[PDB]
């Protein structure tokens, strides 16, 4: 696995308020993150099937 | 089907004078079932649907209906800082929601 | 600015459609408040698949015909105006070209006998129409102006009722719909047409809830 | 969008089922207040295993016939249309293609005696209909384009009043039903239709609490 | 839901509410319906102070207008998976001549497979793939309306022979009672083949029991109608 697959991050997760659209009954919250992967040599790896 | 002019000519002993037609009983019986479910409130009037929108009142939003909608269809709500409509089955008889 | 709240389809509440008065010539707005049909259809508002269709139940067909012409770009064009009114009794031609429906980028004089020049305005290419009145009677003369090349398409003669192209619009917010009426200036007073509107409204997932209604226009002199 | 609050069957409170007005071409939406009768029946609420039928008890059978036929991608398709209307006595035919219901991926170019062509849509695969109208006979007519490899299956040419296959929603916290009513644009004014519904609610341990109703549709022009 | 407060058995205030035509209460009923009945036994059981009510209710149905059906009823048997066929035809003898309008309601269909109605009381029933059971479904031959069971057998020797379920029933095991208020429930089942205008009758027997153990046994009836239309 340490080179069959690789997981990339580049930020965290992230919580903002979102004033405007808050339309002073409902406050409403914001989150998001970025991330990703993507399979290397897919040489080194096999699966077992029925 | 509610006033039969039999019992109103019989009621109040109108039957042999021509004075008092079809026309202007008519116009009488018209003016008693307008005042019946005006001052009592038993809404004598046929389906109507109204376009109204409402007004806030107070910190926790007193809604009054003009119009008294039935007793419970839902009265649905949109526009003026909400997103998305909603529906709201009011008081029987009252229109304090 | 006309207005008209459509009914609301619940089993609740002379003619079946609804009125609206024009006067030939002028281009009116009207707006329709679809929100006691939609709103309580909980969804994304309306869209803007609109259709609408004009049917004549009265029309009373026009006296002179049309005609159409053509011309390059700046070159005079010289045109009759005698063979465009079928009289079936014997009467004077009284040619008019009315000021105030005249041509948009050009110039006409008309002559004493069904006579006129459209001259071109400088540097000026596309199509340009004009509306003459033979005896009362009023009709529209097409002519288009070509840049020399090969030669232009045929224009399609504008009906006396009319709903613009593309100038429809619609607030979602608010449920309401806005169109454009223009009436052509040879429509004939006392005649009346109708119109129907077909409304389409979206749920949350993306079907579609029909609404049908129709109009009855009626072409008077006057308002 | 209609609403009706069902007897809650206690022995308590002119013809037995209830009245739904229709205008032929509209889809619209209905809801059913299911509280009265199944809140004393404490359970779990109700349950989507809810189902329809459509009877007539007035139909006038169709003049016109309806047809179907077929063609691969990107290739234009023609057919005819006289052929669909037997016609009893010796008449004229005045064949017309709604605008409010043409086609939705492709343009017809309906010629002057019965005959049309249909240019569908570029790189479009699935089914596509117009409803044409002879004599003020309404019929649709299928078309249904192949992805050039084999075949699409046959539509099954939609009823006069019908009731869509899966848009229909079950609010067990409130014990409110809501379907669609969509009307064909071919429905004949002056019908009468019966739509019976079988809505089954649920006890706490999995047992059935079944109810029937009914009502009545009758298909009137402008509403 | 239906109520019924039940006489308190005191010699007075048997009027109560009572517009008097019969003895046994009223309960209307629509074919197809299947809807819940309540009993309040507070009146005559709370005074009786002990161990409140017990789960020995007792019911039974006798009907006091029949109008014999037109259309018989039928059985048909057949194995797991495999296609079944059967005819519609013999179930309707009529006394008149008269065409035969078969017909099968989507609302009463199978429940676990599908059939397929042909042109002259003939039909296809594909049980559903990997299902082992009963399986029924109510036909219409000219108005009058019958149920054609099937069973289904695990292939291996047979399935038994179900017992044709009556016009009105009440279920086996779906009632229940609460000794801390004294309130019996219990549920109404009206199959579809009933006609409507007969009236059957329903007795229920309800046996409270004392500090110690012994009984006291209370009799009442009811008058269910099959009415059309609710």
């Amino acid at each position: 696995w340490k080179t069959a697959f690789y997981a990339v991050e580049k930020r965290p997760m992230f919580f903002e308020q979102y004033e405007g659209g808050s339309s002073a009954w409902c406050v409403k919250y914001q989150f998001g993150a970025e991330d990703g992967g993507f399979v290397g040599c897919c040489e080194h790896g096999r699966i077992l099937q029925i | 089907t509610l006033l039969p002019l039999q019992t109103i000519r019989e009621h109040a002993k109108c039957d042999d004078n021509p004075r008092v037609t079809d026309d202007l009983l008519k116009l009488y019986r018209e003016a008693a079932f307008e005042a019946a479910e005006l001052y009592t409130g038993l809404s004598f009037t046929p389906e109507k649907t109204i376009v109204e929108p409402i007004r806030l009142k107070g910190r926790r939003g007193k809604i009054i209906l003009s119009a008294t909608p039935i007793a419970g269809r839902p009265v649905v709500f949109y526009g003026g800082g909400l997103g998305s409509p909603l529906e709201l089955i009011p008081r029987p008889g009252s229109n304090v929601l | 600015m006309y207005f008209f709240s459509v009914d609301p389809r619940n089993g609740a509440s002379s003619c079946c459609c609804e009125s609206i008065s024009a006067r030939p010539g002028e281009v009116n707005g009207v707006m329709v408040s679809y929100a006691a049909w939609s709103a309580p259809l909980r969804g994304h508002g309306l869209t803007n698949k609109t259709t609408f269709e004009i049917d004549g139940v009265s029309v009373t067909p026009p006296k002179v015909s049309n005609a159409f012409g053509r011309t390059k770009v700046g070159v005079v064009f010289e045109g009759t105006l005698s063979d465009l009114f079928p009289n079936p009794e014997g009467e004077q031609v009284e040619y008019e070209i009315s000021e105030l429906n005249g041509p948009s980028n050009g110039v006409v004089e008309l002559g004493a006998n069904g006579a006129f020049t459209y001259t071109p305005g400088a540097l000026f290419t596309g199509v340009d129409r004009f509306w003459f009145s033979i005896n009362g009677n009023i009709g529209e003369y097409v002519i288009s102006v070509d840049p020399t090349t090969s030669e232009l398409p045929q224009p399609p003669f504008t009906t006396p009722v009319y709903v613009p192209a593309a100038r429809r619009s619609v607030d979602p917010r608010t449920h309401v719909l806005k169109f454009v009426l223009g009436v052509s200036p040879a429509a004939i007073p006392g005649d009346v047409y109708r119109l129907t509107v077909r409304q389409v409204a979206i749920d949350c997932d993306g079907n579609e809830f029909v609404h049908i209604s129709c109009y009855d226009i009626s072409i008077g002199s006057c308002g």
